């Protein structure tokens, strides 16, 4: 299927450079346009640039004019988005996506205007002179303290991480239902916390296995947790 | 530029009824208006093209229009998995967005499921001491939690965050975290969390004793 | 024109 994957994001000083590289897999990624767009928490998305399919031409939006560079090797199946002179308003989640006809494929007329779908997750690249920490997971051991009714809880504390984000899988996917990541909190250190539960059957907790699995890709951590009843 | 003007910002309904959205233009898009849908945790999702044509897979409880400068996303029945946040964009003159319609859902209301977390022994030895409640599965959101060590009312040493809307049982969950040195965590005994909401009949506490 | 065929 047609999967587009973001990658390069983090911390930049602001006044730096920062590249970012979308992986394309499931089409002929030399037959299609791309874009890049971000999400910004508060001005919410905003188209940065789109690039054609031979790279012929290249257009942004105004605020990225003279510091970002749209770029493709279509050899290589990867899109990119090469950001100079970073800003503070350049802190957002960045995704890329594939050029769409605005409309079904088998009309033809005058004008006949293109969007993009197929986003990718996104990258989140955070503009701050603050140095990247990895995070600490420790468990959330179930106990009787953890059990009500047929159901108990269980999960695992990651805290001090810095930048955003971390993502938290439990048993490497195959655990979904009932697990709750909640959203991070910023620590009176700067540093961030968060915690991902999810509640399992009490019964099964000596024949089961839960490893919570935590990526925060700006520090390339990497760890896999085991939580065991105490 | 174009600028999109989207209304409600925040909007409330049960599942079953009928949700409509509108989106502003400041000129002429032609038919050139399509919605996205971003829900929690995910990228935004093609859903509409053309103000009306939804996308392949799209179920039939979408559906759009629009007269020149004002289009419409409407939902026949809403739907649990339907929370999320719906942009409407135009792509006659570049791309640009709407500010988004988040799509609240009310339900009955829910009592939390309250658990507590001692502090783990690996966290201990690095001298810090993280007491984790955590309230599962509530509605409404609003929630009280009190934090009490040896019965005394903690205050400056607690954070809490909350988790979007579920896109199953459409309620909320809770982390409220009470952090400790190791040093303070072995001056008492008792660590309790107080919870206080409106599915609960009387508070209910949950509690360990260091050492357990 | 940037919103014609990219592809």
């Amino acid at each position: 299927q047609v999967q587009l994957v973001e990658s390069g994001g983090g911390v930049v000083q602001p006044g730096r450079s920062l590249r970012l590289s979308c992986e394309a897999s499931g089409f002929t990624f030399s037959n299609f346009g791309m874009h890049w767009v971000r999400q910004t928490p508060v001005k919410g998305l905003e188209w940065v640039a789109i690039i054609w399919f031979d790279g012929s031409y290249k257009y942004y939006t105004d605020s990225v004019k003279g510091r970002f560079t749209i770029s493709r090797d279509n050899s290589k199946n990867t899109l990119y988005l090469q950001m100079n002179s970073l800003r503070a308003e350049d802190t957002a989640v960045y995704y890329c996506a594939r050029a769409r006809k605005g409309q079904r494929s088998d009309y033809y007329g005058s004008e006949t205007k293109y969007t993009f779908d197929n986003w990718g997750q996104g990258t989140l690249v955070t503009v701050s002179s603050a140095s990247t920490k990895g995070p600490s997971v420790f468990p959330l051991a179930p106990s009787s303290k953890s059990t009500s009714g047929g159901t108990a809880a269980l999960g695992c504390l990651v805290k001090d991480y810095f930048p955003e984000p971390v993502t938290v899988s439990w048993n490497s996917g195959a655990l979904t239902s009932g697990v709750h990541t909640f959203p991070a909190v910023l620590q009176s250190s700067g540093l961030y916390s968060l915690s991902s539960v999810v509640t399992v059957p009490s019964s099964s907790l000596g024949t089961q296995t839960y490893i919570c699995n935590v990526n925060h890709k700006p520090s390339n951590t990497k760890v896999d947790k085991k939580v065991e009843p105490k | 530029d174009i600028q999109m003007t989207q209304s409600p910002s925040t909007l409330s309904a049960s599942v079953g009824d009928r949700v409509t959205i509108t989106c502003r233009a400041s000129q002429s898009i032609n038919g050139w208006l399509a919605w996205y849908q971003q829900k929690p945790g995910k990228a935004p999702k093609f859903l509409i093209y053309k103000a009306s044509i939804l996308e392949s897979g799209i179920p039939s409880r979408f559906s759009g229009s629009g007269s020149g400068t004002e289009f419409t996303l409407t939902i026949s029945s809403l739907q649990p998995d339907d929370f999320a946040t719906y942009y409407c964009q135009q792509y006659s003159s570049y791309w640009t967005f709407g500010q988004g319609t988040k799509v609240e859902i009310k339900r009955t209301v829910a009592a939390p499921s309250v658990f507590i977390f001692p502090p783990s022994d690996e966290q201990l030895k690095s001298g810090t001491a993280s007491v984790v409640c955590l309230l599962n599965n509530f509605y409404p959101r609003e929630a009280k939690v009190q934090w009490k060590v040896d019965n005394a009312l903690q205050s400056g040493n607690s954070q809490e965050s909350v988790t979007e809307q579920d896109s199953k049982d459409s309620t909320y969950s809770l982390s409220s975290t009470l952090t400790l040195s190791k040093a303070d965590y072995e001056k008492h005994k008792v660590y309790a969390c107080e919870v206080t909401h409106q599915g609960l009949s009387s508070p209910v506490t949950k509690s360990f004793n260091r050492g357990e | 024109d940037p919103n014609a065929n990219p592809n």
